[PDB]
């Protein structure tokens, strides 16, 4: 009657039931996503009640047993999972007055809505044409009104909220034992082992700053060449020396440099490889494309995908009065059921969409033997970065001829990777600094470092000396910009985007190396080679059960995230941009203001 | 004049759950058993002990079908000397068990939209069972040291689950139907060898 036999007990109930409860819950959800009407949504909400019910009954139960006298690692793994308890500690008063802070700051984004100054009647709102215009416009003033008009229209309505948002997470924080919010948060990559793979929820930050400090000159390198190429389009405003102004990096908030790549293309000559025409040119479909995508992955070693995927999946936009959301997405709906509802068209970016979903299928797919609470990738970034492995594997020219896309007499020219890697580089590498920096901020105001009044000073300084943009109209303690972005108001993580772009070029370059690939690494395919695989196979299986410290050193043979593959990655570029920018100044000065 | 009952058994709109397994006797009757194993409709009918070849003429003194209904994950479970759920606490076969065993799927005829609930097994049990054993009882397990005092509660566990099968379910859950060909081997004079 020892305590072990009463927790096997307790999970062995607690398995066998959550299973059917979360079957119909997905079912539920899916059948609503694919046919939209009242009677769907209804159901929806039903199911999803039933199985909150169910797991907020189970964990206040389970909240009972001792945890220190379990002395066997994958039982200790399974009730430290059930017994979060996050938001159950605060008092019932205070957790509907978050629940309704949350909602309105939902709203609020969703239904935002900005005016021009010239003419009052055209009001456009976020989604449908705001990003149309930041994406495709060129003139200053056309970009500058837009900027302007959604923080004004949206910050000073957020802020407030976002005030007493910030309280009651804190307060929340404290309650279960946590310093702050921050902490709460890093606590995910926080994990305890016995021989030397543990990990402490302070070692994210140092590590976070090792990374960023190697990091740095390539970007100041390719800052100083959008500079000098910006410069030409733009005469008046662009000064040499001083921070390239915010409201002209091509979206709404710079998270993405990828729309400025028509203004800076080296060589505009030649052009980039395309192949939507010889895929009409063959009349193939649909289901050639997932079919081709299937042929590369059992290739590379991993099994065929199940005979339900093809008779329950959604591979094409349906007729009909039938309405569907066009978001691509990856579906698991538990007990042997895995799905893929996409509107696939004949375009090579669907062609690698459906190999990046086809990859969350594989991972899926591959740890379900596990217990159901273990049923999850080793962290967040894990996920992604298994999907982008194999689009970056299969956009490879070889493998495009290989298939019979291009012509065999086709060879490739440096110009045309020169381009490639640019176009790489500016979605990649840019998008680093600015998430880097916006984790900061926010852990930086959930701790109380930053004092209420300066919030704009310092987001501001933080841009002005880490990112390198400058404002282009000065903002007062009144604005709330943070608060702009999706992720701010909706209360989502973001250092998971630095962790997977750094995860990703690791796993490439062990399963490179291991496949014999000799030359620059942008020209790895993996195709035909069963080792790399069986490796990443390996790697998959285990799931949530070890640490994600043991899962890296499976593939890779580190226990840390190193940066050097990714440098490796983009070395020729390294080399063309310090021969490029002889003439031209590196860094940037603060001093200098649009407004002056 | 009387028929062995093979076809009335397949042709049952219900079987019983596996821990109320049926047990029907074949008597004063004779069945073709090479005609069901040359059509080899089954994928799995893998069975050791009895060889097939040259061995129909030495007499058995009687024989017993039992039948029940499990998922497709657990149909390596019913195989002598093997331990998990269904072996150890629902059927259990001896360790010297001569014969066969014969599974096919039946995902059509019982899976049904919205989940068919009647099925049901036994989860948790104090002992293992001895070979070719059943229990129907519904005592509720007592795990703690607490007495139970009859009703459900902390450390208090209801035997009995059910088992959820749906159609579109992979293949692993979907429901398969197993039926045993049991033949006793005494030293008997064996009247009816049932070629
Ligand atoms: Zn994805």
């Amino acid at each position: 009657q020892s305590t072990e036999d009463l927790v096997n007990t307790f999970l062995e109930k607690f398995n066998y039931e959550a299973e059917e409860l979360s079957y119909q819950s997905s079912l539920a959800s899916w059948d609503y996503n694919t046919n939209i009407s009242d009677e769907n949504v209804q159901k929806m909400n039903n199911a999803g009640a039933k199985w909150s019910a169910f797991y907020e009954e189970q964990s206040k139960l389970a909240k009972t047993y001792p945890l220190e006298e379990i002395q066997d690692s994958t039982v200790k793994r399974q009730l430290r999972a059930l017994q979060h308890s996050g938001s159950s500690v605060l008092s019932a008063d205070k957790n509907q007055r978050l629940n309704t802070i949350l909602n309105s700051m939902s709203t609020i984004y969703s239904t935002g809505k900005a005016c021009n100054p010239s003419n009052p009647q055209e009001c456009l709102l976020l989604e449908p044409g705001l990003d149309d215009i930041m994406e495709n416009s060129k003139d200053y003033n056309e970009r500058l009104w837009a900027w302007e008009g959604w923080r004004s229209e949206v910050g000073k309505q957020l802020r407030p909220l976002y005030e007493e948002y910030v309280a009651l997470k804190n307060e929340m924080a404290r309650a279960n034992n946590y310093e702050d919010y921050g902490d709460y948060w890093r606590g995910d990559y926080e994990e305890e082992w016995e021989n030397g793979y543990n990990y402490s929820r302070n070692q994210l930050i140092d590590d976070v700053e090792h990374t960023f400090t190697q990091i740095m000159p390539l970007y100041q390198h390719l800052h100083a060449y959008v500079r000098t190429k910006l410069m030409d389009t733009y005469p008046s405003y662009i000064s040499p020396t001083g921070c390239l102004p915010a409201h002209l990096l091509g979206d709404m908030w710079g998270r993405f440099w990828t729309n400025l790549y028509p203004l800076t293309v080296p060589f505009g000559q030649k052009p980039n490889i395309d192949v939507t025409n010889a895929m009409v040119n063959q009349s193939w479909d649909a289901r050639k494309i997932f079919k081709e995508a299937e042929k590369f992955f059992v290739s590379v070693g991993l099994p065929n995908m199940t005979q339900g995927f093809w008779e329950n999946s959604m591979l094409t936009e349906p007729s009909d009065s039938r309405k569907v959301v066009c978001h691509p997405t990856a579906w698991d709906l538990g007990k042997g059921d895995f799905r893929i509802k996409m509107c696939t068209k004949v375009t090579m970016d669907d062609f690698l969409t459906a190999h990046h979903e086809m990859g969350h299928i594989q991972y899926d797919m591959a740890y379900a033997a596990q217990p159901f609470l273990l049923r999850n990738g080793a962290n967040e970034g894990f996920h992604e970065a298994v999907g982008e492995i194999m689009s970056l594997s299969a956009a490879t020219p070889n493998h495009l001829k290989n298939i019979g896309l291009l012509p065999p007499s086709f060879f490739e020219d440096s110009e045309t990777e020169i381009n490639f890697l640019l176009k790489q580089a500016l979605t990649i590498v840019g998008t680093l600094p600015f998430t880097y920096m916006l984790e900061k901020w926010r852990w930086m105001v959930f701790k109380g470092e930053i004092p209420k009044d300066q919030w704009m000073k310092t987001w501001w300084e933080m841009k002005r000396n880490i990112v390198g943009v400058v404002e282009p109209v000065p903002h007062d303690e009144t604005y709330c910009d943070p608060a702009s972005l999706f992720h701010v108001a909706n209360d989502y993580s973001f250092i998971r985007y630095y962790t997977r772009t750094i995860y990703q070029f690791q796993f490439q370059e062990a399963l490179c190396q291991i496949a014999k690939h000799e030359g620059p690494l942008h020209k790895c395919d993996i195709s035909n080679s069963s080792e790399a695989g069986q490796k990443l196979l390996e790697m998959l299986k285990l799931g949530k059960s070890k640490p994600w410290t043991y899962a890296l050193e499976i593939v890779v043979g580190a226990k840390n995230m190193d940066v050097r593959p990714l440098l490796n990655y983009f070395e020729p570029l390294f080399t063309w941009l310090k021969e490029q920018n002889r003439n031209s100044f590196v860094g940037w000065n603060t001093d200098w203001s649009p407004y002056a | 004049t009387n028929l062995c009952p093979f076809g009335e058994v397949f042709n049952a709109t219900r079987f019983a759950s596996v821990y109320a397994w049926n047990r029907k006797r074949i008597s004063n009757c004779v069945a073709d058993y090479s005609v069901l194993y040359n059509s080899a409709s089954f994928s799995t009918f893998k069975c050791y002990g009895v060889s097939p070849t040259k061995l129909n003429d030495l007499c058995f003194t009687n024989v017993y079908a039992d039948s029940f209904v499990i998922r497709g994950d657990e149909v390596r479970q019913i195989a002598p000397g093997q331990t998990g759920k269904i072996a150890d606490y629902n059927y259990k076969l001896p360790d010297d068990f001569t014969g066969c065993v014969i599974a096919w799927n039946s995902n059509n005829l019982d899976s049904k939209v919205g989940g068919n609930y009647n099925y049901l097994y036994r989860l948790f049990r104090k002992s293992n069972l001895k070979p070719f054993e059943r229990d129907i009882s519904t005592e509720i397990y007592q795990a703690g040291s607490t007495p139970c005092n009859g009703v459900e509660g902390f450390n208090c566990y209801f035997p009995l689950q059910s088992y959820g099968f749906q159609p579109t379910n992979g293949v692993g859950y979907q429901p398969y139907r197993v039926v045993v060909l049991s033949f006793e081997l005494l030293h008997a004079p064996a009247t009816v060898c049932g070629p």
